[PDB]
């Protein structure tokens, strides 16, 4: 798998938060 | 076929194929024996206390050592004032550490003490065992017990004998046995005692009949059919009953006066009191884990917390929408649960005014409740179309088990002490026994009449069950029948009949004895 | 009758309408996956 | 008005053959009789007792237990 | 008027409702008896009850009197026997129902049960 | 018999166990809209489909589109969903003087992504929705008679939670320790927070200048191509009917 | 007496609504069901115990149990 969740969770959460606004 | 549906669903879901406690325990054990032994037994109190205090001081927990010193000072203030004042490093501590305490004792007393300590190894006896081994040495002797007027002391005083090595070494027997009036192998003795004790266990059951039990009955008169609930305290000292007139009444089961912490009520003479404040019929009551707190619920939709020290309310909980039918403390008394008309189960803690967990899933009103002995699960049952039992997790708030099979209104629920069995009764006279882990019915008991079985109770070892019904009977059942040596089910040990008194409560004491309660109606 | 908040009903109706528009009445499967990612 | 302690009695009217009608019996009374009437008897206060329902599985024959004259034993 | 003076004068305004009834219904409603609750408060509550009942009674009498002198009783107020004696005013179900209808109560019954 | 999930399900365990299998869903994120792999249209972040993004943020199975997911045959891995997320997110309009190779010049101007893998855990609402859908799905006739719902749910629960903690404690400290040990990440959040509540001349000039404009005045826009799809459907039906004749 | 009173109320409502048909009676009952009789022994998706929907209660439970 690429971009496994346990290590990149914070970045994905930040981008999702920016998207939701 | 349900199996096909479940298999299809699972496949479609990707399922692959410290020291103070020990001292108090020792003191409590000591005062329980005969007065003969106590004289020699009291000699162990001081060495244990001093060595525990010194160990706590050395380990760096000076706070704990100070707490121990202040807590127990009153006990020894009349004997060792100077030593206690010194304890408030000097050569005294060095001398104590270098020389191990010497305490004389008898062989039979030593055996009894070792057996008692082994029996409670994990409860706190290990600390005393270690202290005695390390900082103490016992010089066992074959003489009789030493007392101011026993055979040994009288003989020694009269015949003008001499002290022994044990008697040689601030209370000393020399002041008593003088005219002015061996060692030990602990550790080895412990394994040795364990080996001897392991030989006397019972590991079977064949033939015979059930256990005989006694029963005591409490009857209430002139009630006029206004009593709705009943409950005994955990130690069987108080009884509380709720009525349809919205009040509650507590009695002393022995007739002794009740006491109030209020100074204005100093030494008042009354053996029954009233708790007022509900505006509707009271349906449930529960004594807390002596009991100082009480819970109650009524048809007005409220839960009230009362104080048994000042006899007044403290807080009101307002989470329900409609009547509340049952309320129960947790197995240890900080959490409690409730359930009523609005088809929901709520779990509270006494520190918060709002329910911490809410449990959805039932389709009709709740009619029974029960806690798990470990305090992390709850049981509930519904009526009418949805006659099922559910097991909820307090950590997540989800359902983990469902039990189906009942065809009548469910009246009582009970969980065994071992934590692996569950019992339930309905208005058809049936009693079901469930396996919690497998969610499977084990067996059914029959013999009770129609009407309802308000209460159930399990023996201390979870091998006997007692029930009370509205048909004026108390019955005893055997969970597992004895192995054969080669309308009523054959596992009913006994059955008693009351004189026109429906039974509302049964309770198992520590012994093979129970206490029941009910209301007498001449008609 | 059964009672529930109006907001939930309106939101569900809007979502169902949007999904029906997107999937063209179920004739198109927009959730299909090709390959192994 | 349904919590009264008075007995409930029904009259019987006859509208015709096989068509009876029933009505509540109610007679006018004077205020003197109601106001001057004595009060019912006060029952005694609530209390509780104790006794032994069974000793070692056997029921003693004491006044507080039912008589042996008058379903408690399997016979299969 | 003041609450303090009224409560002090409560000695002279005791209602006709016996203290036993007051204690019983206070306990039912969730209030301890006069020994733990100032007797003046209980007397005040009983006086309010008496005033309410007297108002209803006056309304019922007014309804009864205007009727006294078509001429058929209204359906839903079944009750009575021969019809009383002499020209005495009789407290009947109809007047009580008419009076309490103004207070939000409904006392409709059936006349014949069949 | 089927292997049962652990007490706490984590992305590591699910991703390791089911490695080498196709992902359940692929989502592409843009500046202001998102879509799936085979989707030709798009979804706006302000549209009703914001629930999917919220679920992705919270790592929860979206029970609200369960029937749509079922229709598409989306795979489940022990009740969870593996989702791949592709991150594409990271002149003078309305003037008649602009130039364009397909237009005359005009005389008034001089002259002419990161990738992620995540796991979504199941909930009780998902099971409720599953049973409800099974209740009203024709196959007896129906796929699940309601009266058997309790037994079916009991068996599913038995399969899901095969082992429990049925060991009694002896005092309050033991219960406290057991409660502390069994804590669950999904049920250990915190209590929420209380709910809370020069250029003017240019704006007024624009508002005045847009007077009596039927459509643009109100605004001072989510196309769906419904008329086009209706036309396509009717044309297909007419052609198919003409095939017979 | 309760049956009598219920019948009278429903009859009056139906008479005010509209000789009266069965549709008028059904409409009167439906209108009356909006503010009372929210109980009974209803089971699966039956409006008993207040009449709340299971999905809303599940949402509230999810919010609390977090």
């Amino acid at each position: 798998w690429e971009g496994a969740e346990p290590e990149t969770s914070d970045l994905l959460n930040a981008v999702l938060d920016s998207c939701l606004a | 076929n349900l199996n096909q549906i479940v298999t299809d669903y699972l496949k479609k879901k990707g399922f692959t194929r410290k020291y103070l406690k020990a001292f108090l325990l020792l003191k409590n054990w000591i005062d329980n024996n005969l007065d003969i032994y106590k004289f020699e037994l009291r000699k162990l109190l001081w060495p244990v206390f001093v060595y525990s205090y010194l160990e706590l001081v050395s380990q760096g927990y000076v706070d704990d050592a100070k707490h121990l010193l202040e807590t127990l000072r009153s006990h020894f203030e009349a004997v060792h004032q100077d030593q206690l004042a010194l304890l408030d490093e000097n050569h005294t501590t060095r001398l104590y550490r270098e020389n191990k305490y010497r305490i004389p004792l008898n062989q039979s007393l030593s055996g009894n003490l070792f057996h008692f300590l082994e029996r409670e190894a994990d409860n706190g006896g290990a600390t005393i065992i270690y202290i005695l081994q390390t900082h103490c040495s016992v010089e066992t002797s074959a003489r009789g017990p030493i007392e101011p007027y026993s055979f040994e002391a009288i003989y020694r005083r009269a015949r003008n004998l001499d002290l022994d090595e044990a008697d040689a070494h601030g209370v000393t027997n020399r002041d008593v046995l003088d005219t002015s009036a061996r060692a030990r192998d602990v550790v080895m003795e412990m394994q040795k005692v364990r080996e001897n004790r392991d030989r006397f266990v019972i590991e079977g059951r064949t033939g015979g009949i059930g256990i005989p039990v006694s029963a005591c009955m409490f009857t209430f008169h002139n009630t006029l059919g206004t009593v709705s609930c009943m409950d005994f305290s955990n130690d069987h000292k108080l009884v509380a009953v709720g009525t349809m007139d919205s009040y509650i009444r507590v009695w002393s089961l022995d007739g002794k006066p009740l006491k109030s912490a209020l100074e204005n009520e100093k030494n008042l003479k009354v053996n029954n009191r009233k708790l007022i404040g509900h505006s509707g019929p009271v349906y449930g009551v529960s004594f807390s884990d002596s009991s100082k707190l009480l819970l109650s619920c009524s048809a007005d939709g409220q839960i009230r917390l009362w104080s048994l020290e000042i006899w007044a309310c403290l807080c009101i909980y307002k989470a329900h929408d409609g009547p509340v039918f049952r309320v129960l403390w947790g197995p240890h008394g900080h959490y409690f649960a409730s359930a009523g008309w609005d088809k929901t189960v709520r779990v509270f803690t006494q520190d918060h005014a709002s329910a911490v967990r809410i449990m959805v899933g039932h389709d009709t009103s709740i009619s029974a409740l029960a806690w798990h002995p470990n305090g992390t699960y709850v049981f509930s049952a519904s009526d009418e179309m949805d006659k099922s039992i559910r097991m909820w997790s307090v950590i997540t708030g989800n359902c983990v088990r469902i039990f189906t099979g009942h065809t009548h209104y469910i009246t009582a629920l009970e969980c065994a002490h071992n934590g692996k069995i569950l019992a339930s009764a309905d208005t058809g006279g049936n009693i079901f026994i469930w396996d919690i882990e497998k969610g499977t019915l084990i067996k059914k008991c029959r013999g009770h009449g129609k009407g309802g079985i308000p209460s159930l109770s399990f023996s201390a070892e979870s091998n006997v069950l007692v029930s009370g019904g509205l048909d004026c009977t108390v019955r005893v059942w055997d969970i597992e029948l004895p192995a054969d040596p080669n309308q009523i089910t054959p596992d009913q040990i006994s059955a008693f009949a009351t004189k026109k008194t429906p039974v509302l409560k049964v309770r198992f004491t520590r012994m093979n004895l129970i206490v029941a309660g009910g209301c007498y109606d001449p008609e | 009758p059964v009672f529930a908040p109006l907001k939930r009903q309106y939101q569900l109706a809007r979502l169902h309408e949007q999904l029906q528009a997107a999937t063209n009445g179920g004739r198109t499967n927009i959730f299909k996956v090709v390959g192994f990612g | 008005g349904y919590e009264s302690t008075r007995p409930l009695r029904y009259g019987e009217a006859s509208l015709g053959p096989g068509q009876p009608l029933f009505y509540i019996d109610d007679e006018e009374v004077d205020f003197e009789k109601v106001i001057n009437a004595p009060l019912p008897k006060v029952p005694r206060d609530m209390t509780f007792t104790a006794h032994w329902l069974a000793v070692e599985g056997v029921q003693p024959s004491i006044p507080q237990n039912p008589t042996t004259a008058e379903d408690l034993l399997p016979k299969g | 008027a003041s609450l303090r003076e009224f409560l002090n004068k409560m000695d002279d305004y005791a209602p006709i409702i016996p203290d036993a009834v007051t204690n019983y219904y206070m306990t039912r409603a969730g209030l301890p008896p006069p020994p733990q609750t100032d007797i003046r408060l209980a007397r005040l509550l009983a006086l309010a009850t008496q005033k309410f009942i007297a108002d209803i009674a006056a309304d019922a009498y007014q309804y009864s009197r205007i009727r006294a002198s078509l001429g058929i009783q209204r359906p839903g107020y079944g009750g009575g026997g021969q019809g009383g004696s002499q020209n005495r005013t009789v407290l009947t179900m109809e007047d009580l129902g008419m009076a309490v209808s103004e207070f939000g109560v409904n006392v409709k019954r059936s006349e014949f049960y069949r | 018999t089927f292997d049962a999930p652990p007490y706490v399900i984590t992305p590591e365990y699910i991703l390791k166990k089911f490695a080498g299998h196709p992902p359940s869903l692929i989502v592409h994120l843009y500046q202001n809209h998102f879509r799936f792999d085979q989707q030709e249209g798009m979804f706006q972040y302000k549209s009703p489909m914001r629930i999917f993004i919220e679920h992705l943020r919270n790592r929860t199975v979206p029970h609200e589109i369960m029937e749509y997911l079922i229709q598409g045959g989306v795979p489940f891995y022990e009740g969870c969903l593996i989702v791949q997320v592709f991150d594409h997110r990271t002149t003078v309009p309305f003037s008649i003087h602009n130039h364009n190779p397909y237009i005359t010049p005009s005389p008034y101007v001089p002259y002419p992504p990161t990738v992620y893998t995540v796991v979504l855990m199941p909930t009780a609402q998902a099971l409720h929705t599953d049973l409800l859908l099974k209740t009203v799905t024709p196959r007896d006739h129906m796929e699940l008679d309601p009266k058997n719902i309790y037994e079916v749910e009991a068996k599913i629960l038995l399969a899901t939670y095969p082992k429990l903690d049925l060991e009694p404690t002896k005092n309050a400290e033991e219960t406290i320790a057991k409660l502390e040990k069994l804590a669950h990440p999904e049920h250990s959040h915190k209590p929420p927070e209380p709910k809370v509540r020069d250029e003017a001349l240019a704006a007024e000039q624009e508002r005045y200048m847009l007077t009596l404009d039927e459509r643009l005045s109100s605004k001072l826009w989510e196309p769906r191509f419904e008329r086009f799809k209706l036309i396509e459907n009717i044309k297909q039906e007419h052609a198919e009917k003409k095939e017979q004749e | 007496d309760f049956a009598y009173r219920h019948t009278a109320a429903v009859l009056s409502d139906a008479l005010h609504l509209s000789s009266i048909t069965a549709n008028a009676v059904a409409l009167a009952i439906s209108s009356r069901l909006g503010y009372q009789f929210r109980g009974g022994g209803g089971g699966y998706y039956g409006g008993g115990g207040g009449g709340a929907s299971k999905d809303w209660m599940l949402e509230l439970a999810r919010e609390r149990n977090k």
